[PDB]
């Protein structure tokens, strides 16, 4: 009908508004900043024990325990300080793409080609990990999940829809729709109130958890977005795509701030993360390597080479002491 | 496919009705957060191995 | 004159040890090369490394000096070690052939009952046969003539031990490898044999290419094994039974002995430096 | 180091790693097959045919990916039905890199039928496009395809009634089951750009209780034998 007409008008208006706010790019503002220099990260720990391509990992809030999800139907809890496997949860479906470790540490999540989010109670009376909950309702593969709190979990699927679930009740508290492609990533805001989701339509979307509606849409990428991560301030985020680029968008400016891309990278980004200060943007690539960029300078501050296969997952501790990279070669690496 | 057009245009106008700050202010706030927490970033500044929990206990 | 042969033997011994150590290290530090077949190839490389660091420097010392100035007990120990290591290398070739035979002709066994325990058992049986061939001369089957000339380190020429060692170390292994690789050739040919005209021509070209590849590979394996060890064991079986009228030139005997020793150099080249997995692993290492 | 808690943690880690190695050894003894095809392409017929008498060697229905575990001639097969995964295939197809084979089932009788999305799109053409996409992914360079051509009897009846020229305008020949079936098989075979690295095993699905599983077993054992020959250097 005729609505599309004014629709594109609105689009143009939005662009104009962003063009109204784009007076000085982030490169110009941070021109006088002293460069971070070359970043020397060496593999501190090598977590071995997975027998298939690892697709997910998530650090704990204690910065010591992490969880890794691999296609050997295994959800291994790792004590990165001592490389000791605290748990090895057998998954009912070996096709797992995501895993989340609860902020309290009592539960851990997983999900994948089975359109189910499995919540496992790590801390119980008998010391045995059991399936505390199986959240169903997504009609596509569960690509990401993040524990909103001890009882609510935000998950993103391949039917182009996110969902906030109440684990105790077991059904979707809210559903976030609007993406026209498979959501492939999901990042929770530090204040627990908002979250950004990157999908296959080359767009990211900032959603409000409580209201359940799309606050903002960021369309800067040329290809599908595989990774997303809030800046530690919570007012910005970074998205890695198969366009062989990461992009730093700002919530308040509602537009892209920076583009992290080099001519020597043609592979897509599987995972992005920020350091504790947000100065270093660590992105895992398909070229078997991880690149550490200067978030304020868009300059490659380092390369975390050392993975035999594609780096699928990446994460920085809450205290920022170390960064763990998982890979399709069935190993995790704690770098620090 | 006309029912979804109303929802799409409503979403677009809702997105356009938000308040936006200058990119210079956002960049300045980002720089301020980066420099204020640069001292507490172990990856930015390599921490001595005495208190590094992944090298020496 | 002795400088030339000394440097040639040193170059041979250095190339052999370098190749075998590189193969062993590549298998050790790469998880890609950690299956049952690569475990057997690595054990063969370890055996050839032992042959290159414990037998080939002493053999070179004996060759350049033309005399064994190390003692009778050291001579007996170094003959036992040489027999053990060479028999172990040959039976590693047989173990690799047998593992390949089970993989080609028994996919069900390959999937279900094939574990690194099988590789460990094959290596253990190989070294057991090596010991069973090496120990008899130390506890018997020895003639006083070996001690008649102190300035020599020849193996025992007892007819019973000649038959025993020469057959259980090369000839029984040779027939075993021939039978196993003939059956593998039959299986490979059976698998290879089993616009429309263009597709049929492409299929025929692929089939002939695969037939040439399998013939070339089996020829490389069996010809390396033969041209390395067959002259030596023919000599070691014929000479003890021909005391007179069969004088052997020293140069020919040394060439044949070192042809046998060159199997330890060629084995990493045949079994490790030719397949794509090892080449990729070495490229990633280097 | 010598503390009781550290020793207990190390012992727990060692026990967990032993269980992990046992599980990996058990999962290495199973043949992983990726089942693919269109919606009404006879995939359910193949699934039911395999799990007739040998199956599986408050939960919630998953509807995401179906697992079919069956044992034939002392060989364990797990077959992954991803027909209900209505999403972008390239975002999850790499999860199946390393399957022994791809069982691709297409209905022979859907050449006349067209997709409900649009009239000008044959179901057979959609199946052919899917086969071309899956046979030539970067993840399936060395992965062989067991091609099942389901509904041979319905296809024979349809070609008795309706000509095959509607599906293939370039096709020219007498309308009979043998020639048309061979033409469709050849058309699906020609989609293999990786002729040297991979092979397509085509079977016409039959009602016999065990010939389809027998063909799957024969194709899988041929794949294993040929992979072993390639490892040795004889293929
Ligand atoms: C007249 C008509 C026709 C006949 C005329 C001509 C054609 C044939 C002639 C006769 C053949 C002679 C030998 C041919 C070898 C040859 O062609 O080798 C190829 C080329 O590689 C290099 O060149 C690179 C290899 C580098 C090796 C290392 C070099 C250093 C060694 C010393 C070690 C210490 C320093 C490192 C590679 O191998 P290939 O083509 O021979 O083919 C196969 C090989 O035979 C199988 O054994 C192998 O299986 P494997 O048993 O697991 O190893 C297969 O994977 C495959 O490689
Ligand atoms: C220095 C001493 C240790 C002697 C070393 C001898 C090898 C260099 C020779 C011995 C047997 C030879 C092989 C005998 C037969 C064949 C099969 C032949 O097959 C073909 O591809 C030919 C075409 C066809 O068979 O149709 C290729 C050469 C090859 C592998 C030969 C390669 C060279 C070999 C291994
Ligand atoms: C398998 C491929 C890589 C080729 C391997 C070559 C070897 C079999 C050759 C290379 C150098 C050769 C040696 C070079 C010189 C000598 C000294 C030569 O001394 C004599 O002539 C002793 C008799 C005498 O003169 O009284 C005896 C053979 C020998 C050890 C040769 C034995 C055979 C060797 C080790
Ligand atoms: O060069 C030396 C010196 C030693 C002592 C130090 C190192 C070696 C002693 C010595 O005799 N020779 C001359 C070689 C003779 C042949 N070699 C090869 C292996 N042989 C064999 N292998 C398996 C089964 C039966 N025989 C017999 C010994």
């Amino acid at each position: 009908d005729q609505l599309r007409q004014e629709a594109e008008q609105l689009k143009n208006q939005i662009r104009d508004a962003r063009k109204a706010c784009a007076d000085a790019t982030l490169s110009q503002i941070t021109n006088n900043i002293d460069p971070v220099g070359r970043i020397q990260m060496r593999t501190r720990r090598t977590l071995r024990g997975h027998l298939a391509k690892i697709y997910a990992m998530h650090w704990g809030t204690d910065s010591r325990l992490l969880v890794s999800a691999s296609q050997d139907g295994k959800l291994i809890i790792w004590d990165s300080y001592t490389t000791n496997k605290v748990h090895a949860i057998p998954l009912r479906s070996s096709w797992v793409m995501t895993c989340a470790y609860a902020p309290s540490g009592n539960y851990v999540a997983c999900g994948g080609l089975d359109n189910i989010c499995s919540i496992y109670n790590l801390k119980t009376r008998e010391g045995n990990v059991r399936v505390s909950r199986e959240l169903a309702g997504h009609t596509g593969y569960l690509s990401c999940c993040r524990f909103l709190d001890d009882n609510q979990i935000v998950t993103s699927s391949g039917d182009t829809t996110c969902a906030l679930w109440d684990i105790e009740t077991g059904q979707q508290t809210t559903t976030f729709t609007g993406h026209t492609g498979d959501v492939m990533s999901l990042s929770l805001a530090p204040d627990t109130r908002l979250f950004v989701s990157g999908a296959c339509d080359a767009s990211a979307k900032l959603w409000d958890v409580r209201e359940g509606m799309c606050r903002q849409t960021f369309t800067g990428h040329e290809s599908d977005i595989n990774a997303i991560c809030f800046f530690p301030n919570g007012n910005a985020f970074a998205t890695g795509s198969d366009d062989a680029t990461c992009r730093l968008f700002d919530l308040r400016a509602d537009q892209e701030l920076m583009t992290y891309s080099h001519d020597n990278i043609i592979c897509g980004i599987t995972s992005v993360s920020f350091s504790k200060s947000g100065r270093l943007l660590l992105a895992g690539y398909d070229d078997f390597n991880c690149n550490v960029w200067d978030a304020l300078k868009a300059d490659r501050a380092g390369v975390l080479a050392g993975h035999d296969n594609r780096v699928s997952c990446l994460g920085v501790t809450d205290d920022g002491m170390a960064v763990a990279t998982g890979s399709w070669d069935s190993f995790l690496k704690i770098w620090n | 496919s006309i029912a979804q057009a109303r929802k799409l245009v409503e979403q677009l106008k809702m997105e356009a009705n938000i308040d936006r700050i200058k990119v210079s202010k956002a960049a300045a706030d980002l720089m301020a957060y980066c420099e204020a927490h640069a001292k507490e970033d172990p990856l930015l500044t390599p921490v001595p191995a005495s208190e590094n929990p992944f090298r020496e206990k | 004159y002795q400088v030339i042969t000394s440097l040639l033997l040193g170059t041979l011994i250095f190339c052999a040890v370098l190749g075998n150590a590189c193969v062993v290290a590549a298998i050790a530090l790469e998880r890609s090369l950690q299956n049952v077949a690569n475990y057997l190839i690595g054990s063969l490389a370890v055996t050839d490394l032992m042959v290159s660091v414990l037998v080939l420097p002493m053999a070179a010392l004996y060759q350049v000096l033309n005399k064994w100035t190390l003692g009778q007990v050291t001579c007996d120990l170094f003959i036992a070690l040489d027999v053990l290591c060479c028999t172990s290398s040959i039976w590693h070739l047989c173990a690799i052939a047998l593992d390949r035979y089970w993989a080609i002709t028994d996919p069900i066994d390959y999937v279900n009952k094939r574990t690194p325990r099988r590789a460990a058992a094959l290596i253990s049986l190989t070294w057991l046969i090596g010991f069973l061939i090496s120990i008899p001369p130390m506890l018997g089957w020895r003639t006083p003539e070996d001690r008649s000339d102190p300035d020599a380190c020849t193996i025992s020429k007892d007819h019973g031990y000649t038959i025993y060692s020469t057959f259980g170390a090369f000839y029984i292994p040779l027939l075993l490898m021939l039978v196993l690789y003939g059956r593998i050739f039959r299986a490979a040919r059976f698998r290879i044999r089993k616009k429309n005209e263009r597709n049929a021509e492409a299929k025929r070209k692929m089939a002939l290419a695969r037939e040439r590849k399998t013939v070339k590979t089996l020829g490389i394996i069996m010809g390396t094994f033969i041209l390395c060890w067959l002259p030596f064991f023919i000599v070691a079986l014929v000479l003890p039974f021909c005391e007179s009228s069969c004088h052997m030139p020293t140069l020919l005997g040394a060439i044949i002995n070192w042809l046998g020793y060159s199997n330890s150099l060629l084995n990493p080249v045949i079994y490790a430096y030719f397949n794509k997995d090892f080449q990729n692993a070495f490229k990633k290492i280097i | 180091t010598l503390s009781a808690e550290d020793k207990a943690a190390v012992e727990r880690s060692k026990m967990i790693d032993r269980n992990l190695r046992e599980d990996g050894e058990k999962a290495a003894r199973e043949v992983k097959l990726l089942l693919l095809g269109a919606g009404e392409s006879g995939k359910n017929t193949i699934v039911k045919q395999m799990k007739i008498i040998h199956e599986a060697g408050t939960r919630v229905k998953t509807t995401g990916i179906v697992e079919t575990h069956f044992t034939f001639k002392d060989l364990h097969f797990k077959m992954f039905d991803v027909g209900a995964q209505r999403s972008e295939r390239k975002k999850w197809i790499h999860c199946f890199e390393g399957v022994t084979a791809i069982i691709f089932c297409v209905a022979l009788s859907d050449y006349d039928l067209v997709l409900a999305e649009d009239e000008e799109m044959n179901r057979m053409h959609a199946s052919m496009k899917l086969f071309d996409s899956i046979c030539n992914n970067k993840w399936f360079t060395d992965t062989s395809i067991i091609l099942f051509l389901n509904k041979k009897d319905l296809f024979e009846e349809k070609i008795k009634k309706s000509p095959l020229t509607i599906c293939y305008p370039e096709y020219a020949g007498s309308n009979t089951y043998e020639e048309a079936a061979a033409y469709i098989q050849c058309q699906f075979e020609d989609l293999n750009k990786r002729k040297d690295t991979k092979e397509i095993y085509t079977h016409f699905t039959c009602s016999t209780d065990t010939k389809n599983v027998q063909f799957v077993f024969d194709a899988v054992t041929d794949v294993i034998i040929k992979n072993n020959l390639k490892d040795c250097g004889l293929f």
